RNA sequence: ACAUACGACCAUACCUAGUGGAAAACUCGGGAUCCCGUCCGCUCUCCCAUAGAUAGGCCACUAAGGGCGGGGUUAGUACUCAGGUCGGUGACGACUGGGGAAUCCCCCGUGUUGUAUGU
RNA sequence: AGGUGUCCUAAGGGGGGCUCAUGGAGAACAGAAAUCUCCAGUAGAACAAAAGGGUAAAAGUCCCCUUGAUUUUGAUUUUCA
RNA sequence: AAAGCGAAUGAUUAGGGACUCGGGGGCGAUUUUUAGCCUUCAUCCAUUCUCAAACUUUAAAUAUGUAAGAAGCCCUUGUUAC
C-alpha cells in the first residue's frame, strides 16, 4: 500500500503560474450564482478553505444550493461499471461560469426571429447547422500569376 | 536657486557603546539623559560572540537622538572641541557625517567621581524641505535625482555655515 | 566589486503589484471585506460612505461596487458649505460634521424617504442610533451603509468619525460604538455628551481664539488673519453653524459658483488641447539619429 | 481635452537618465491650546488656507535605453497517432494516410476604460 | 531520496503599526565579526518538524484584548463494498 | 515527447577587458600602498564549449469534462414566517 493523502501529485496542478502570485483580483467575489447555473470548478492554490479534491479539479457541473460564501455543485464520477452523483461544496474562489451552453443560447434566440422573419415574410428558411461541404467548381486564371516549376535539391552538408 | 532647495539639519543623533549590562550602562545612560533633557533609549545585542563577551539579548548600548535648535548647539560643543576640523573621508556619499570623542567631561558638566568617564559617537542627517514625500503612510513615493545632496555639497555648506577646514 | 544587483534577468523576472497599490491609494485587504455580500442575497447592494481629507477640502460619497467599477450614488464636498454662511476653517470638525449632514439629507431626498426619519434636528453631544419609523400602522427599517476610512487612523478624536456622526443624525443609520468620539474617557469608559456637544459647534476653536489672544496677541493675528477681517469672534461660531444645520434641512440641493474662470465643456477642451505635445513619427525618430551619427563622427 | 475621488483590466502601466508644465485642482508648506501618540509633534493626531515655490511628488515629451506586449523566421523542421511477410547482424532508419512545436536572430508598439464633481 | 507514534495557553481567535535575507557608503576605543545613520533591495528571509505548495499595509514581525481547543444534532468529500 | 541555459535553481570548458589593496611571489633605495616596475590566483563585466528521473521561462501528438431544446423560449401577475 503506497503512499495516498489528500493532495498528493499536486505538485504542479494546485500552483499559481509564472508572475501570477500575490492579489486576488476582486471581481471574483462580485459575481451571482442561481440554483441551475453550469459551472467549472478551477483550484487556486492561495484559498486553503472551501478546496475540493483533486478528481474534481477541471470538471464542469450543475449548482443545486446557495449559501453565504460558497455553492453546492452536482458531477457524475465513473467507478467501473457504473456512474455515481456527487455532491461538493465549494468556495467561489475555486468556481467561474462556464461558456460551454452560451452558443446553444445564442441559436436559440436567433432562430425565434429568423423564424418569425420569415413567417411574416412568407419564404421558408433552414434553421439548422450543417456540416462543411465539399467545393464547388471555379476557374482560375492564369493571367499574370504565372506557374513557377519547382525541382528537387541535390545534398550537402551544412555544417 | 530655488529656496526649496536650501540644506537644513534634519536629526542629530548620539551613541554609547560600552559593550556590557550593570552599572556602568546605567551610569552611561545618565550622562545622555542629563545632556540632552531626554529619556535614552537601551539596545541589545543580536549576535553572541565570547570574544567581546556578549550574549543574545542583553543590554550593550544607549543612544538618543534630538532635532531643531537643541542638535545645532550640541552640535557646535562637539566641533568646538574638534576646534572645527575635521577629515575628508568623514563625509558620506547620501550627504551625511559624523565624528566622535574620547570623553564627554571635556564639554564640562561638572566632573562627578562617581559616574566615571565615557566618550561618545557624533552622527548628523542633512536634508532639504520636501522629504515628506518618502515619510507619509499616504502615496508615500521616492524623491527625484536632482533633488538629492551630494558630497560636494554638503562639504561645502559646512565650510561656509562653521567657518572650519576640512584639508 | 560586488554583483550588479538589477541586470536585465532581475527585470525579467519582475511583478508588479496592482497599479493603485504602487499609487498607494487602496487598501486591497479591507475593500474585499467591504464590498463582499453573502450569495445567498443575491443582487442587494452594499452601500459605502466613504470620506477623504484634502489639504483644503473634504471629500465625501455614497458608493456601491459592480463588476466593472464602482457606481456614485450621491456627493457633498466641503467647498459646497460656502452658500450656507460658511467661509473659515473648511477642514475641522465643525465642518465635518456639517457636510456630513448635508449627503445624508440628499441621499434622502432622491430616496424619497425625507417626510419620515427626519434625525434629531437639535445636535446634542449623545450616543443614539436611527430607528425604525411607524407609518400606517405599519414599520419602515431605516437606510443602511456603512463607514469607509481608507487610510486613515482610527485614533480617539479623528474627524472621520465627525462626518459619520453627521451623517447618523441626518437619519442614516451606521452602526458604531460611541468609545471614538472626543470626550471619551478610557480610564473610566464614560462619555462626557458635552465635550462632544462643544466639538459639534466647533467650540474647540473659539477657546483656542480667546486663550491665544490673552497670551500671544501676535500669534493670534498670524494664525487668524481671514477670521477677524470679517468680524468672526469667539462668541459667534456656535450660532453661525445651528443657523447653517436648519438652513441645510430645508433646502439641501442649493447651488453653489465660485470666481474661477468659467468656460463651456467643448470650449474647455479647445483651450487644453493647444497646450499637448505630440510623439514624434518613426521618419523623424530615425532623421535624429543619423544627424546625430554625423555630429559625433564631426567632433573628433 | 485637463484635474480630483472611488474603481476595472493588472508593466503597451515597471526600472534608469534628461528636458518642459495655460486655468483650476493636488502637493510641498505654517503653528502645538484642545483630542491623540512618540527617546524625538520624524510618523500618527489637532489648528490656519494667509505668506512662499513649481524644487520635489503628479502630468507630458526625449533615449538606434534595460525589460515587457504583438508579429516574422526557425519550419512543414523536431516530435507524435495508425500501417506493411519494409531496409539493416545490430544500433537504428526510410516510406504510406494524418496532426504539428520552442530558442538564437529580425520588425513594430509603450496603456485602455466606467461612475460622479469641476477647470 | 526521505518522514510519523510527538510538540504548543500559545506556536489557538480578533485588531493595529511596521518590513525581511543581503550589498554599498559612513562613525572614539571597535578590528573579518559588538552599537548608531543613509541608500539599494520580488522575497533570494521567516512560518515547531520530512518534502512539495502558499503568503509582503501578511499567513512574517512587535504591541493590546481574550478562550470558537465551548453546546445540540443531521448533510457532504478522500481511501471505499 | 520535443525545447532552454549570451533565462531562475544546480552542473561545467576556455580565452579577453577592468581592476589592488583581496592574497602570493617578487624588481627601481624589499624603503615605503610609492595601487612606482611588474607579476600569478581571486573578484566584477561583455563573450564562449557541453548537460538534468526527483530543474525550468515555453510547450505538442494521442487521450479527457460539459453542451447541441417542448422537463425549451418569451409577455403579464398569485403565496411566503426567507
Ligand atoms: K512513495
Ligand atoms: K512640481
Ligand atoms: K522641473
Ligand atoms: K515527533
Ligand atoms: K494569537
Ligand atoms: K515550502
Ligand atoms: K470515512
Ligand atoms: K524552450
Ligand atoms: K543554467
Ligand atoms: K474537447
Ligand atoms: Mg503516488
Ligand atoms: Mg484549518
Ligand atoms: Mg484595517
Ligand atoms: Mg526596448
Ligand atoms: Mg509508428
Ligand atoms: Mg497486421
Ligand atoms: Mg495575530
Ligand atoms: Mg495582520
Ligand atoms: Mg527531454
Amino acid at each position: 500500500g503506497h503512499a495516498a493523502g489528500l493532495r498528493s501529485g499536486t505538485r504542479y496542478a494546485f500552483s499559481r503560474g509564472f508572475r501570477k502570485h500575490g492579489q486576488i483580483p476582486l471581481s471574483t467575489y462580485l459575481r451571482t450564482y442561481r440554483v441551475g447555473d453550469i459551472v467549472d470548478i478551477k483550484v487556486n492554490g492561495a484559498v486553503q478553505k472551501g478546496m475540493p479534491h483533486k478528481f474534481y479539479h477541471g470538471k464542469t457541473g450543475v449548482v443545486y444550493n446557495v449559501t453565504k460564501s460558497a455553492v453546492g455543485v452536482i458531477v457524475y464520477k465513473r467507478v467501473k461499471h457504473r456512474y455515481i452523483e456527487k455532491r461538493i461544496n465549494v468556495r467561489i474562489e475555486h468556481v467561474k461560469p462556464s461558456r460551454s451552453r452560451e452558443d446553444f443560447l445564442r441559436r436559440v434566440k436567433e432562430n425565434a426571429e429568423l423564424k418569425k422573419k420569415a413567417k411574416a415574410e412568407g419564404v421558408p428558411v433552414q434553421l439548422k447547422r450543417q456540416p462543411a461541404m465539399p467545393r464547388e467548381a471555379h476557374t482560375v486564371s492564369i493571367a499574370d500569376n504565372k506557374p513557377v516549376t519547382l525541382a528537387p535539391v541535390a545534398y550537402e552538408t551544412t555544417i | 536657486q530655488n529656496p526649496m532647495r536650501e540644506l537644513r539639519i534634519q536629526k542629530l543623533v548620539l551613541n554609547i557603546s560600552v559593550g556590557e549590562s550593570g552599572d556602568r550602562l546605567t551610569r552611561a545612560a545618565k550622562v545622555l539623559e542629563q545632556l540632552s533633557g531626554q529619556t535614552p533609549v537601551y539596545s541589545k545585542a543580536r549576535y553572541t560572540v565570547r570574544q567581546f563577551g556578549i550574549r543574545r539579548n542583553e543590554k550593550i548600548a544607549v543612544h538618543v537622538t534630538v532635532r531643531g535648535p537643541k542638535a545645532e548647539e550640541i552640535l557646535e560643543r562637539g566641533l568646538k572641541v574638534k576646534e572645527y576640523e575635521l577629515r575628508r573621508r568623514n563625509f558620506s556619499e547620501t550627504g551625511n557625517f559624523g565624528f566622535g570623542i574620547s570623553e564627554h567631561i571635556d564639554l564640562g558638566i561638572k566632573y562627578d567621581p562617581s559616574i566615571g568617564i565615557y566618550g561618545m559617537d557624533f552622527y548628523c542627517c542633512m536634508t532639504r524641505p520636501g522629504e515628506r514625500v518618502a515619510k507619509r503612510r499616504r502615496c508615500k513615493s521616492r524623491i527625484g535625482a536632482s533633488h538629492r545632496i551630494t558630497r560636494e555639497e554638503t562639504i561645502r555648506w559646512f565650510k561656509q555655515r562653521f567657518d572650519g577646514i576640512v584639508r | 566589486f560586488h554583483k550588479l544587483v538589477k541586470n536585465s534577468a532581475y527585470y525579467s523576472r519582475f511583478q508588479t503589484k496592482f497599479k493603485r497599490r504602487r499609487q498607494g491609494k487602496t487598501d486591497y485587504y479591507a475593500r474585499k471585506r467591504l464590498i463582499t455580500q453573502a450569495k445567498n442575497k443575491y443582487n442587494a447592494p452594499k452601500y459605502r460612505l466613504v470620506v477623504r481629507f484634502t489639504n483644503r477640502d473634504i471629500i465625501t460619497q455614497m458608493v456601491t461596487s459592480e463588476i466593472n467599477g464602482d457606481k456614485i450614488f450621491a456627493a457633498a464636498y466641503s467647498h459646497e458649505l460656502r452658500a450656507y454662511g460658511i467661509n473659515h476653517g473648511l477642514t475641522n470638525w465643525a465642518a465635518a460634521y456639517a457636510t456630513g449632514l448635508l449627503l445624508a439629507r440628499r441621499v434622502l431626498a432622491k430616496l424619497g424617504l425625507d417626510k419620515t426619519f427626519t434625525g434629531v434636528e437639535e445636535p446634542n453631544g449623545e450616543y443614539t442610533l436611527t430607528e425604525a419609523a411607524e407609518t400606517e400602522d405599519g414599520e419602515r427599517r431605516p437606510f443602511k451603509a456603512i463607514l469607509d476610512v481608507g487610510l486613515a487612523r482610527t485614533s480617539t478624536g479623528a474627524r472621520v468619525f465627525g462626518v459619520m456622526k453627521g451623517a447618523s443624525d441626518g437619519g442614516i443609520f451606521i452602526p458604531h460604538s460611541e468609545n471614538r468620539f472626543p470626550g471619551y474617557d478610557i480610564e473610566t469608559e464614560e462619555l462626557d455628551t458635552e465635550v462632544l456637544k462643544k466639538y459639534i459647534y466647533g467650540g474647540h476653536v473659539a477657546e483656542y481664539m480667546e486663550t491665544l489672544a490673552d497670551d500671544d496677541e501676535e500669534r493670534y493675528k498670524s494664525q487668524f488673519v481671514k477670521y477677524i477681517e470679517d468680524d468672526v469672534e469667539a462668541d459667534s461660531l456656535e450660532e453661525l453653524y445651528a443657523e447653517a444645520h436648519k438652513q441645510i434641512r430645508a433646502d439641501p440641493f442649493r447651488k453653489y459658483v465660485s470666481d474661477a474662470p468659467k468656460k463651456s465643456k467643448e470650449e474647455w477642451k479647445a483651450e487644453s488641447l493647444k497646450y499637448k505635445k505630440a510623439k514624434l513619427s518613426r521618419e523623424e525618430r530615425k532623421a535624429r539619429v543619423e544627424a546625430k551619427i554625423k555630429q559625433l563622427l564631426a567632433e573628433q
